[PDB]
């Protein structure tokens, strides 16, 4: 099987996404520290979880984040 | 749990 | 004083925002817990904080959230 | 800290 995701993670450094892959699901843990804007302070966080199917090794699974803020996480086919 | 590193691109 | 500001909370329910007067500074506090959607699960949360004018009370300060979902805090001209 | 009621409008 394979794994395939595509995110928008915008507001993110690549520093400040963790992704995991916990038993039978991804996860994807985004979080930034209180950070000024126009109007005030602003701290964001999120936590995405995807499930890997059976015939997808928790070891081929890979994360890239694009200079657009596109954060793709893949398992090639097996 | 295995960690996924997020390669910068 | 015054102090009006608005926000754009479209993920979250009266009832996931929370909002209060912490010193020198208004907060908004929004949280929900994991739900679906169409590839997996997700949560969500963020924190903002603005300043309140030194003419403005603290007990002045309401709230309210628009069927738009567009979170208004204010507290009228004193 | 005084808390503020997020009325439904």
């Amino acid at each position: 099987g394979h794994f395939s995701v595509l995110l928008d993670v915008k507001h993110f450094s690549p520093e400040e996404i963790a992704v995991k892959v916990v038993g039978e699901h991804v996860e994807v843990h985004a979080r930034h520290e209180e950070r000024p804007d126009e109007h005030g302070f602003v701290a964001r966080e999120f936590h995405r979880r995807y499930r890997l199917p059976p015939g997808v090794d928790p070891a081929a699974v890979t994360s890239a984040l694009s200079p657009e803020g596109v954060l793709s996480i893949q398992a090639a086919p097996a | 749990e295995i960690p996924v590193p997020v390669q910068p691109s």
